[PDB]
């Protein structure tokens, strides 16, 4: 109950962790914390506003340590993504993960998606799926004014 | 003299005690289940972090349960009236109050303190002789090993 | 342990032919063959013939051969 | 790389492992069930409960039934009360 | 190969009962000419409660209580079954298909139902 | 008082049939024949798991199956062995299981 | 007291030893301290200048982490040794102008553009904003 | 709407009003399978209905699998007739069918962020947990699973009328967020 309290706080104040941040800092496991969520909402009456991917941009990419500029075309990116519908029905999680992977890639600082899935919760598979759907329209998801340390044409295809 | 270092050593000491006795307990519970536990699980770190704050702020040196014979006003708000002050009170000496005090009165100007204490700087009232300041080029042992 | 179990096992087979309804009092080498007791050595079912079932309350001994009261309990 | 997320921690899924593959005890007959108590009293004079589970085998509330219609709970001026296999 | 091991179950079977026979005071030439005998054989309803409704709904029974088919008898370690199938890692044991018998350790298995 | 699996094959099946002739005969006592069995079933099973060092596969289709007391008795239909060097046909099998 | 007295204390703390049958041992075996570092709401770290701690009312902390080896005997004639790095334990007040604040090394023109007073000499302690100074 | 929910599978329960013997079910059953270590109760396989029930020794059985209720009742009926052809006075009493469950598609994709910020009060959306939105709607007491590729599930139903009114009280709904 404590844990999905503190997952439902930090949704209501607007800086939500995921069920996985939140296991890993709890003894008990994503599922119950879940399931005692749903149950808390219920009871409470209450909702909480959807999570969308800018909201695990700013903590994902502190992280990582990536340039601010890093960030913000990967918050770009998922939110361009997320708008186009290339990410239909994909975790909010796995969509940043995909478009900080992408950005990481396009800059100067590199990281793999061991790290990227390391530090987001997700799995490295799930970072491949959602960034193969990104992928193809990785110029039109980059901001205008980024500078390509790969340029994005020679992006990984993977 | 007791400086930041051995005080907060002494601290630090304590809290570490402390940590390591609920790792011991957080582990034992889940050991006598019969189920391994998580290390990260296992540590608070609030432990640490609340004892040295609460000391540094507070004053009282010690356990905030233990405050009845923790040792109060070792930690003081920086005086920032003037640099002057500001120096003096990052050099400030206090003088102990107990046993030792009460046998041998610490209020006088003992001939030991030429070039370690200042011989002029002292607090009017009922703090004279108590709390001194260090001389310009006095300096304290940091302490090494003997070996 | 040894010859403890086995005395319990046999006053539990009473109360078993007692659910049974069978008042005709019956033979401890019969019972033993009933509850597989064969294994068991002489001597423990003599000493338990002598001593056990005389001081069992809800044993009794008819004709030289033991069985329940039916007098002991409620009708 | 402290607290990294995770859906459920190594120690907790192998516990879970571990009861799963166990599985609940069954509720055995009562006539095997009284064989095993009476082998055990046979061992041991005295036993209190909790062990006396474990070498049963049996639901805890099951094995007090059993137990309670032929064993009964003496109270001890040592550790506590406990139960006594013989049926007297 | 199998006539082989089956020799050496035979020399593990004697030893094994061996001390058996010294325990029960028996003499020794039970076991000599039991291993002879052994291996010369060797080599609108509605009042519902009727069930009588319907009739045929079920299958012959006479094959498990023939069993001359087939037969393998083994130790299964995990069996799993999706929605259709049944999977089956059945470890060490022994079969016997047409008279002749089959030793395995792993066995590996997908059925239909 | 053991596992008592291999007792209905054929080589159960022998032993069995020798120790009647035995008894038949009186040179053995029922209960050393069951001592016999109980040693035979022991042997049987650590020769089996010790000096069996051979995988096999096998596929097909299921008609009927059972469990109880950690029992399986499955019962397939037009099976077929497959093993790396050799091939075995069968119209129907009977695979009893025990754990 | 940083460089030498944490680690030591460390190290003389008595291994754990737990058994209730498999035994864990627990070692503690180095220290780690990183800079003065402050966590925004969202969760991102950022270096904390006590400027900033200053007038936000924070605590000049550094985070403290120690490398903690645990072994496990479990009878079975195998033992898992498993290293845990840099383990979060907690955060040490961090006092000014030592060579773990992040004013260390700074000219004096990089103190002014992070609003320092050159002629500030530090040697204490911001909690929750308030300099405090430890009384010989 | 002209698009109708069709059954995927159905839960029904019937006592047998009889005390059985699980350990000689499983015994002498056909395609009966007994754990007590794992379950209480016996679980049953039947083909041709294709469906499973599963019989306790309280004499009540629950029947899953069915795609239609008639199936659901014939299968009970023949559970029901195989335990007693094992010897046992079973009856069928008080066959219920305790729950329906029923699948669909809109043919169009969804988009459930929209559908839960205008629904909140029966809509839950949690990619995290679940990638297909749960809506409890009230009038009837059904749980609809909606999912972006269009596809819709309908559970707790206890008749198919349950179901065809869900169904019409949500498509004009999901019409509305048609992406």
């Amino acid at each position: 109950i404590a844990s999905a309290c503190l997952y439902i706080a930090c949704r209501q104040e607007g800086v939500p962790r995921t069920f996985k941040e939140i296991c890993a800092v709890s003894r008990i496991s994503k599922k119950e914390i879940g399931r005692c969520f749903k149950l808390i909402l219920k009871a409470l009456e209450t909702s909480v506003d959807l999570i969308t991917t800018g909201d695990f941009m700013s903590r994902f990419c502190s992280n990582l340590c990536l340039p601010k500029q890093v960030q913000m075309a990967a918050t770009h990116i998922a939110r361009k993504a997320v708008e186009l519908d290339l990410v239909p029905g994909r975790s909010p999680i796995s969509v940043a993960a995909a478009a900080i992977y992408m950005a990481s890639q396009a800059s100067a600082e590199k990281r793999t998606q061991k790290e990227i899935g390391d530090i987001a919760g997700v799995a490295d598979v799930t970072i491949r799926q959602s960034y193969r759907l990104i992928y193809p329209r990785a110029p039109d998801l980059f901001p205008t004014d980024f500078k390509f340390d790969t340029p994005v044409d020679k992006l990984p295809q993977l | 003299l007791d400086l930041a270092g051995p005080l907060l050593a002494f601290l630090f000491r304590g809290m570490f005690k402390n940590l390591l006795k609920e790792v011991r307990i957080y582990a034992q519970k889940f050991i006598d289940r019969g189920k391994d536990f998580n290390l990260e699980l296992a540590i608070k770190t609030r432990i640490i972090s609340d004892g040295l704050k609460y000391s540094l702020a507070t004053g009282n040196w010690g356990d905030q349960k233990k405050a009845h014979q923790a040792r109060a006003g070792v930690s003081q708000v920086l005086n920032r009236l003037t640099f002057a002050s500001t120096l003096s009170h990052l050099r400030r000496l206090n003088s102990p109050i107990g046993r030792d005090g009460k046998l041998a009165k610490p209020r006088q100007l003992h001939n030991t303190l030429w070039g370690m204490v200042c011989p002029a700087e002292t607090p009017e009232g009922h703090a004279v002789g108590l709390v001194k300041n260090l001389a310009l080029m006095a300096y304290i042992s940091v302490g090494s090993q003997p070996s | 342990g040894y010859k403890f179990g086995v005395l319990a096992k046999i006053v539990n087979y009473m109360k078993t032919r007692h659910q049974r309804g069978d008042t005709h009092p019956l033979t401890l080498d019969e019972i033993l063959d009933e509850t597989q007791h064969l294994d068991i050595g002489l001597k423990q079912k003599q000493w338990l013939m002598t001593e056990a079932l005389v001081n069992n309350p809800k044993i009794e001994v008819i004709d030289g051969k033991y069985a329940f009261k039916p007098k002991y309990n409620v009708r | 790389t402290n607290y990294k997320p995770v859906a459920n921690h190594q120690y907790n899924i192998e516990y879970e492992r571990k009861k799963k593959e166990d599985g609940k005890r069954a509720r055995a007959d009562k006539q095997h069930v009284l064989d095993m108590l009476f082998s055990a009293f046979e061992k041991h004079q005295y036993y209190n409960l909790k062990d006396l589970v474990d070498i049963t085998k049996q639901p805890v509330v099951y094995l007090k039934e059993i137990l309670k219609e032929i064993g009964v709970q003496n109270v001890k001026g040592i550790h506590k009360n406990t139960w006594e296999l013989k049926p007297e | 190969t199998v006539p082989k091991l089956y020799r050496s179950v035979i020399e593990d079977v004697i030893n094994d009962v061996r001390d058996i026979f010294l325990d029960d005071g028996v003499d020794e030439q039970v076991l000599m000419e039991l291993k002879t005998l052994w291996e010369n054989k060797l080599m609108g309803q509605v009042e519902e409660e009727p069930l009588n409704s319907e009739d045929d709904v079920s299958d012959e029974e006479g094959q498990e209580l023939f069993d001359t088919e087939n037969v393998v008898v083994c130790q299964y370690d995990k069996i799993h079954r999706s929605k259709n199938k049944w999977k089956f890692h059945l470890k060490d044991g022994i079969m016997n298909l047409n008279g002749r018998d089959y030793i395995f350790s792993k066995a590996i298995g997908d059925a239909e139902w | 008082m053991a596992y008592q699996l291999y007792r209905n094959t054929t080589l159960g099946n022998s032993l069995q049939e020798s120790l009647d002739e035995l008894i038949q005969s009186q040179q053995i006592t029922p209960q050393l024949a069951l001592q016999v069995l109980l040693q035979f079933d022991k042997a049987i099973n650590a020769a089996l798991a010790q000096r069996v060092r051979n995988r096999v596969n096998f596929r097909g289709s299921l008609n009927t199956y059972r469990f109880c007391d950690n029992v399986w008795t499955f019962v397939l239909n037009d099976v077929e062995f497959r093993e790396v060097t050799e091939l075995i046909k069968v119209d129907k099998v009977k695979i009893v299981a025990c754990d | 007291f940083i460089q030498m007295s944490v680690q030591r204390i460390v190290e003389d703390a008595p291994p754990i030893d737990l058994q209730a049958p498999p035994r864990y041992l627990l070692k503690f075996e180095q220290i780690y301290l990183s800079k003065p570092t402050h966590w925004e709401r969202d969760g991102a770290p950022s270096p904390m200048m006590p400027n900033e701690a200053r007038l936000r009312n924070l605590t000049y902390s550094a985070p403290l982490y120690v490398d903690i080896t645990k072994t496990v005997i479990k009878e079975g004639e195998e033992q898992l040794q498993t290293q845990h790095q840099k383990t979060f334990i907690g955060k040490i007040p961090i006092m000014l102008r030592s060579t773990y604040c992040l004013l260390n090394g700074l000219t004096d023109r990089d103190l002014c553009e992070l609003n320092e007073c050159p002629l500030d000499p530090g040697g204490y302690f911001i909690i929750n904003g308030s300099e405090k100074v430890l009384i010989a | 709407s002209g698009i109708v929910p069709q059954l995927q599978n159905i839960v029904s329960t019937v006592n047998l009003g009889c005390k059985l013997d699980l350990k000689t079910i499983a015994l002498r059953a056909r395609n009966a399978e007994y754990n007590p270590k794992r379950f209480a109760a016996v679980i049953m396989r039947i083909r041709e209905p294709r469906t499973t029930a599963l019989i306790f020794s309280s004499g009540k059985m629950v029947c899953t699998g069915a795609k239609s209720e008639e199936q659901s009742r014939l299968a009970a009926r023949k559970y029901a007739r195989v335990v007693q052809k094992l010897g046992f006075p079973a009856k069928f009493l008080d066959f219920k069918i305790q729950n329906m469950v029923g699948s669909c598609d809109v043919k169009f994709p969804i988009r459930l962020e929209g559908l839960v910020l205008t629904h909140q009060q029966f809509s839950s959306y949690e990619p995290e947990l679940f990638p297909g939105l749960i809506y409890r709607m009230i009038k009837p007491r059904i749980v609809l699973l909606i999912f972006v590729s269009g596809k819709v599930v309908l559970t707790g139903a206890k008749v198919r009328a349950e179901i065809y009114e869900a169904f019409e009280n949500i498509y004009p709904i999901l019409k509305g967020f048609r992406k």
